[PDB]
């Protein structure tokens, strides 16, 4: 999408496997803000916006 | 219905055993009846209480 | 596509008695030959429920009995419909139905079931549309004027497509579908049971144990619902979208659950074969 | 986006993944791990939230397609179905008594 027309990707009812994001070699920034990326495998949420 | 007392004794024993077993799922004024959940999801003092 | 239908007179509805029905499995615990006594929401035995009529006969002098009122939802609804041409084809469970609060839309249209949870602007008389043809003789679902607008939705659900009968067969009813709708702790658990029937009048006697079907975690405050029927608009009745619609022949029963103790009787395999209540009479107590 | 500028005038596809908690029950979460099926031994088991200690024999109690647990006239855990494979087990404590 564009900068002024950012499209959301609200998705739920799944099994989020976060072990594929930080275990990759194709990104440049992974500065999470107080979410404990290595501890995301034991925290449940309702909706994940993208 | 001839051996009434012999059956009544066994029935009373079975009822006593069933009551003794069922007396384990009571709160007795506590939060819950399961001890591990009490000692895990509560502070040490109240858990011991 | 809202349209206020006309040519529908008024008549006080009847009340049919429920003969020992409304017993479901409270939990998923296996018990063999155990006379367990549980306490949960059930339907009191020998209690009469509201009988909604939906028929269109030549003897009716333009009555066109097509009932679908907005019924309340206190604790549960023992929905039981004796249909023969698939008239009851979904529900519009909601809270306000004025495009302000979400509403659980469970409708099984021609393709499949779509359990959608969104904010919709429902009309004053929601229904489905099936048009009959005189050239190829094929019933096709065309009108779907349930809602009028959408908004930001929530968790939904779909299924694989299939095809139903969709034919106006003549004779007595041959199907019976029971349902129990409870909503506690943000869990809208739904029970279901399909048993054959060969009766043409009020709900017969018997006993059946309803099994859990779905447990969609919607988390809403549904307190008032309504039914989704279907008409039989064909070449016989002429007119427009407001007049000239058929009603077929069907009937659905609606009950209300109340908290009361029940005594269940599990068989040697795990199915409930009989039960008794705890306040119908001194012998029951 | 001319392919002749520096390293400060290039496209950067950024993701804004966020997390929040509503009042509805959680439906999306992380994965879970599973161990091996060690039967015929007094061990500790935790299938879906229940605890206990005892051997896990292979009984013949046929459960219903929707039922998961199993009890008796004493209202105690006696048989729990395995989550992975549809095999009904049986929970009985090991040997205990006086000497
Ligand atoms: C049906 O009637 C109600 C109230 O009489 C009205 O608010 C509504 O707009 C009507 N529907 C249509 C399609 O005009
Ligand atoms: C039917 O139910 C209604 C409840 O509104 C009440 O009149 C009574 O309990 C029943 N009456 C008859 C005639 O069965
Ligand atoms: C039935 O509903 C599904 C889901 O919205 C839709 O794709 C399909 O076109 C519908 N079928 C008819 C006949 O309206
Ligand atoms: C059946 O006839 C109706 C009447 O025009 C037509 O609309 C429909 O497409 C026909 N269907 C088939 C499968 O021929
Ligand atoms: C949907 O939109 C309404 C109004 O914009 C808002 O109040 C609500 O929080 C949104 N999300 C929902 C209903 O999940
Ligand atoms: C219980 O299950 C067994 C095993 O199939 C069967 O033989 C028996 O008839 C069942 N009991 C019923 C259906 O009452
Ligand atoms: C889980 O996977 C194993 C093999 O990886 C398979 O044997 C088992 O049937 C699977 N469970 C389900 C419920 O499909």
């Amino acid at each position: 999408a564009s900068v002024y027309a950012w499209n959301r990707k609200r998705i739920s009812n799944c099994v989020a496997d976060y072990s594929v994001l930080y275990n990759s070699a194709s990104f440049s920034t992974f500065k999470c803000y107080g979410v404990s990326p290595t501890k995301l495998n034991d925290l449940c949420f309702t909706n994940v916006y993208a | 219905s001839a051996l009434g007392k012999l059956q009544d004794v066994v029935n009373q024993n079975a009822q006593a055993l069933n009551t003794l077993v069922k007396q384990l799922s009571s709160n007795f004024g506590a939060i819950s009846s399961v001890l591990n959940d009490i000692l895990s999801r509560l502070d040490p003092p109240e858990a011991e209480v | 596509q809202c349209v206020n239908l006309t040519t529908r007179t008024q008549l006080p509805p009847a009340y049919t008695n429920s003969f020992t029905r409304g017993v479901y499995y409270p939990d998923k615990v296996f018990r063999s030959s155990v006379l367990h006594s549980t306490q949960d929401l059930f339907l009191p035995f020998f209690s009469n429920v509201t009988w909604f009529h939906a028929i269109h006969v030549s003897g009716t002098n333009g009555t066109k009995r097509f009932d679908n009122p907005v019924l309340p939802f206190n604790d549960g609804v023992y929905f039981a419909s004796t249909e023969k041409s698939n008239i009851i084809r979904g529900w519009i469970f909601g809270t306000t139905l004025d495009s302000k609060t979400q509403s659980l839309l469970i409708v099984n249209n021609a393709t499949n079931v779509v359990i959608k949870v969104c904010e919709f602007q429902f009309c004053n008389d929601p229904f489905l549309g099936v048009y009959y043809h005189k050239n190829n003789k094929s019933w096709m679902e065309s009108e779907f004027r349930v809602y009028s607008s959408a908004n930001n939705c929530t968790f939904e659900y779909v299924s694989q497509p299939f095809l139903m009968d969709l034919e106006g067969k003549q004779g007595n009813f041959k199907n019976l579908r029971e349902f129990v709708f409870k909503n506690i702790d943000g869990y809208f658990k739904i029970y279901s049971k399909h048993t054959p029937i060969n009766l043409v009048r009020d709900l017969p006697q018997g006993f059946s144990a309803l099994e859990p079907l779905v447990d969609l975690p919607i988390g809403i405050n549904i307190t008032r619902f309504q039914t989704l029927l279907a008409l039989h608009r064909s070449y016989l009745t002429p007119g427009d979208s407001s007049s000239g619609w058929t009603a077929g022949a069907a009937a659905y029963y609606v009950g209300y659950l109340q908290p009361r103790t029940f005594l269940l009787k599990y068989n040697e395999n795990g199915t409930i074969t009989d039960a008794v209540d705890c306040a119908l009479d001194p012998l029951s107590e | 986006f001319q392919p002749t500028n520096g390293v400060g005038y290039q496209p950067y596809r950024v993701v804004v993944l966020s997390f929040e908690l509503l009042h509805a029950p959680a439906t999306v979460c992380g994965p879970k791990k599973s161990t091996n099926l060690v039967k015929n031994k007094c061990v500790n088991f935790n299938f879906n939230g229940l605890t206990g200690t005892g051997v896990l024999t292979e009984s013949n109690k046929k459960f219903l397609p929707f039922q998961q647990f199993g009890r008796d006239i004493a209202d105690t855990t006696d048989a729990v179905r395995d989550p992975q494979t549809l095999e009904i087990l049986d929970i009985t404590p090991c040997s205990f008594g006086g000497v």
